[PDB]
């Protein structure tokens, strides 16, 4: 197969409007940021601005194929496929994304899509000039799939949380915490998973 | 109507 | 049935275009705002910017399907469905949508769609910094449609999704609906008027 | 005929790309401005920022129905009807549209479409702390339908005043006027029928 | 013919996508930009913010209808049409259109399009507030084609300029020229514009 | 073949989601920035904001055509072709595409594509009021095809700040366009990139 036949066998086959699941058995949503920079920190009216690689991956056994005589992965629009409905549930802004909209599937089923984006938050910034520093929390979870339906867990996160950092930043990375929750409302008896990230930063000095 | 609620501006033009 | 059946289902016989009325009853459309954010209260021209969940919910019976050894919700694109023609009477700025467009719908033909939206108004912020603070006041209706076609009510005060990290604080929030009919016309028009009192805080 | 019928109906038969003139006679377009809020004065550079609904009216017979047994009216999306090609001669910013873009249609092929607009004008408001106040003109009509193609007409009601205007604006309306005009360009040998509304309006206090 | 037929027959033999050549001549487009107003000068950046009906003309004979019982002319929303890639060689913001997308088409196949346009360029406004005033230059050419594809004529202010801007208008010239960039082997026309304003 | 015919054979044979790899050796696409301004050094928040034509060319022989009696190239909307999912890995900013999105076809498979684009990056700007002046570095490079699917090279002209704008508050002093190839901790994959440089300064 060629990458033609791959696209092709993927446009046939994938539904973007149809979670790839069987049954009542979740669809599993890794998450991870890498915070690339933090531009314009508002004493003021606590809110800061953030861009960061968005890391999520997730399987669709639907789109898999045979690997042999063939490649292994393929860029493909994100419109071409189901993506989850990932947001930022404390966000002041709509995401800016500001990378292709192309995500790598796997002969596997397998994949990935990592944009970079740009997005507003609130946080406390009044410590950001102190020792220990600010702290920004970003919830981010499925807006729509309770957790039969969509689950959303942190990856284990090794990497140098500063590795992708703009050494240009007027701040500076102390650490970076995920705590998984799931929130369950008094209507409606599931669940909704989120991620929530915790950026801890302050100003360089 | 003629006036006032949008809705109303539109089933009953003025 | 799969998701996929459902979801076929769903473009045969919703028409995103046409009000799903039924025996020529209003669809009853109930509408809740829960308040995450007050983000710019301009004292220098009487202006407010509020994030908020604007809880919808409705009924077109026509997409109900039966829910035995089948799902009993989907999440569908809102492109794919009717939905109502609610504005804000009083905003002065374009809904900006923060939250993926899609809306569940379940197996009875119950459609929610709650997007998370950051909007302005115009409201008076001279007592804001005071400890009874300023009230703001959002008016909420169908754009087009009358009250035969479309009824709307509230579904009140709640902090609970508010960000702990905002200057302000919520002190009450209180939804009351108005209906109002005029002597020219036989039909009456609602709104749901949601009052959002808040201060900076201490 | 059910709403759906009355749509499928419009679906077929309206053309939103066709001017709907009926035997080269041209369309009477009618348009009035309810001004709502007046949000930034700038007196340095003469520029206001104003929302105001903007009240157009217009016949298209190609969407008629017969009304017995029946609904008399409508709400249809824009994107299936031919709209007037309208625009502020004057304006320095595009159009928002803040309101869902629908019109209201008659069985008798009579056409709402009232979008609350905010936009950005260039117009002279020295005076706007006086008394007597400033005048903000906008100067509207098709962009590309002269005289004999599109005609365009206040409405007979300024039996009305400030109900629509908003308690919170620093500013207060004076008044509203309406003159029709038809104007002749350089570039174009026929003439361009136009609304110009003035809107009179001053500081509170 | 009536409206409805005229937009299906260009719907038909139109080609958006295809530049409307006659036996390998250019094709002429001939541009004037009328000036309605000067909005942010910018002294300390050196940037100016223009609003300008840009006047656009040429020819594509695949459109033409001829009569019997039909209209001289119409409007066609620009997605229907093949449109000229002139841009403004330097300009620093996206064009933004605020008027309507739709083109006149006349029966003989000539089509005038003539956008509102708001942008930001590069210019030296030291001077905007002395009595010889600053100069605004704006270089505006096809993107992709070169001169032996499209060919750029101007052919005036035009009393169109705000009253209400803080600015005034010394005086406007549109010339015509030719560039060429390390970039391309072939040369590409333009019409540079200069637009002499001064403060009120 | 007319040009009519030229871009209704470009639209049958021309897959935009397929990169047009001959039997999955990389795809080589030249990459050269010409800038045409520096916009807004922000001293305090260590910002800038450029203009610059992004030249880029790559090879697609399937959209090849017989040259003899017929155009020689073609300008083609870029959502009929594969255009590289390049990008500015260091960007602060969404580009901006001040520019008409067509791409230039030539007869034997070559596309060219010169988009003038705004954007804005971190850069070190404490030097741009000295003579030695500021360096902001670029990096650019596909998103999503490491190097055994996309190649990336420099054009070697630098050699001019030809396109730069006279008006502008700043002044070039020197460009390099250098090649390289990042690894992240995310991707076991090389990525390969054009790391410019310009060095420039307030004017006198």
């Amino acid at each position: 197969l060629d990458r033609a036949d791959i696209l092709y066998n993927i446009r046939q086959t994938s539904r973007p409007d149809v979670i790839p699941t069987q049954r009542d058995r979740p669809v599993a949503v890794s998450v991870s940021l890498k915070f690339i920079n933090i531009l314009e920190v508002n004493e003021i009216t606590n809110e800061v601005d953030v861009v960061f690689w968005q890391q999520t991956t997730w399987s669709d056994r639907t789109l898999a194929w045979n690997s042999s005589h063939s490649p292994d992965q393929v860029s493909v629009p994100i419109s071409s496929l189901w993506v989850p409905d990932l947001a930022a549930y404390n966000a002041i802004s709509k995401p800016e994304v500001l990378t292709p909209q192309l995500a790598r599937v796997v002969s596997d089923g397998e994949v990935l899509y990592m944009p970079s984006i740009r997005q507003r938050f609130s946080c406390d910034v009044s410590g950001v000039d102190t020792e220990s520093g600010a702290t920004c929390r970003i919830k981010i979870g499925s807006w729509t799939h309770h957790s039969r339906e969509i689950s959303v867990d942190p990856t284990t996160e090794n990497s140098d949380d500063s590795e992708y950092f703009s050494q240009y930043s007027r701040f500076e990375i102390l650490d970076v915490t995920q705590k998984k929750n799931s929130v369950t409302y008094s209507c409606c008896p599931e669940a909704y998973e989120d991620v929530e990230v915790s950026l801890n930063f302050r100003k360089k000095g | 109507c003629c006036a006032r609620n949008p809705a109303c501006r539109h089933n009953h033009p003025c």
